[PDB]
């Protein structure tokens, strides 16, 4: 019949992070179909400021590919999580940034 | 010296939130820079370089082009419904087209569907025919083969029109195409049950090939390592990562080795 | 810029 596939998750900074110093937070959700989906970017579970969201794109075997992105200043304590809820799940999965410093 | 012009077109029955009916994205090398859906209605830029065109009322008539044809779209869609005896609801439709240049300046063209997320029917431009996926692609394969004007006037494009603009695209973003940009490269550390798991990161190097392994005592070690995919970050450029679990005395004998075109010879890190 | 010609399934 259709397509169902859930997606993979890549959580991770523009930069080499640094505690306190400002810095880019991207989540890259992939493999997904069909297009139907919803990804959140959390802070300790807080909904992110300033979350953009590239074009989809697609590629050879028609699944689909997508960026999450948001400006953020890491600390030690803080918990940085992408959340996807895409039909192909039973429910929605978080996926954590692993702090470089 | 090798280019790429790509468009990709999903269309669906249902939209969704950020998923609109109909979708359009051009890719110049695998960067965006043409977008459209059938909410906004209109051609958008999506990289510096296209908004220096120098075609007047281009964007007029592209978006006039965009906005006839995705009333062929729908049709498709309900075409593609019956004649698969599926019910109303949520189905997708998908295209990806384009021409490429060779290094030897020689060119390849491309024509592919792709129904329910499942290949459909893809153009076999050297042959003027269609490779059918289905019994259901069959249909197309044969109607579109009938007809007889199809497959050459998309073989047309494909060589003389897509290339065309091509070359002058590669042209506006020579200086965006020919940047390189270095990689920022961390080894982080982390043991848990007397294993080391070191962690190597590649940030924000453009061209997006790269190389990054690890090196015992300079020796490379291949099965131990598991990387990540290159993925996209925000501005064009990529990223990428390796691990490697190892014992925590051996420490001092483990370098990341990063080969990347900004760089004459590679670099190498440690933690 | 895209081609013009779509065909019909």
């Amino acid at each position: 019949g259709q397509a169902k596939a859930a997606p993979k998750v890549q959580v991770y900074s523009r930069h080499p992070a640094t505690a306190g110093t400002e810095n880019i937070l991207n989540c890259y959700v992939e493999g997904f179909h069909p297009p139907k989906i919803d990804i959140a970017l959390l802070k300790n579970g807080e909904p992110m400021k300033d979350v953009k969201y590239n074009d989809m794109s697609f590629g050879d075997d028609w699944t689909f590919q997508r960026l999450v992105y948001a400006p953020f200043t890491p600390t030690k304590s803080d918990v940085y999580t992408c959340r996807v809820d895409h039909e192909a799940f039973t429910e929605p999965q978080s996926f954590r940034w692993e702090p470089d410093f | 010296e090798p280019h790429s012009v790509r468009y990709f077109h999903t269309a669906v029955s249902e939209p969704s939130p950020g998923v609109p009916q109909f979708v359009s994205v051009g890719y110049l090398d695998g960067e965006a820079f043409v977008y459209y859906d059938s909410e906004t209605r209109r051609k958008e830029p999506r990289a510096d370089w296209t908004s220096a065109i120098d075609d007047q009322q281009y964007w007029e008539r592209i978006t006039r082009i965009s906005q006839n044809n995705e009333q062929i779209y729908r049709v498709n869609l309900e075409t593609l419904r019956e004649r698969y005896n599926q019910s109303r609801g949520s189905h997708t439709w998908q295209r990806m087209y384009g021409c490429d240049l060779l290094e030897d300046g020689s060119i390849r063209g491309f024509d592919q569907y792709g129904y329910e997320g499942r290949d459909f029917i893809a153009l076999d431009k050297d042959t003027r025919t269609f490779t059918a996926a289905d019994a259901g692609a069959q249909i197309t394969k044969r109607k579109w083969e009938e007809e007889g004007t199809f497959a050459e006037t998309m073989k047309f494009y494909l060589e003389n029109t897509c290339i065309e603009w091509l070359r002058k695209y590669v042209s506006y973003g020579k200086d965006v195409l020919e940047r390189r940009e270095r990689p920022e490269v961390r080894v982080s550390g982390m043991e848990a049950d007397k294993i080391l798991t070191l962690s190597c990161r590649a940030h924000g190097f453009y061209p997006r090939p790269i190389s990054i392994s690890w090196l015992k005592d300079g020796v490379v070690q291949e099965q131990e390592t598991q990387r990540g995919s290159t993925v996209p970050n925000s501005d064009g450029t990529y990223h990428i990562w390796a691990t490697i679990d190892v014992l925590p005395g051996d420490r001092d004998k483990y370098q990341c080795r990063v080969e990347h075109a900004s760089l004459p010879q590679p670099g190498l890190f440690s933690w | 810029a895209e081609a013009i010609i779509v065909a019909m399934v």
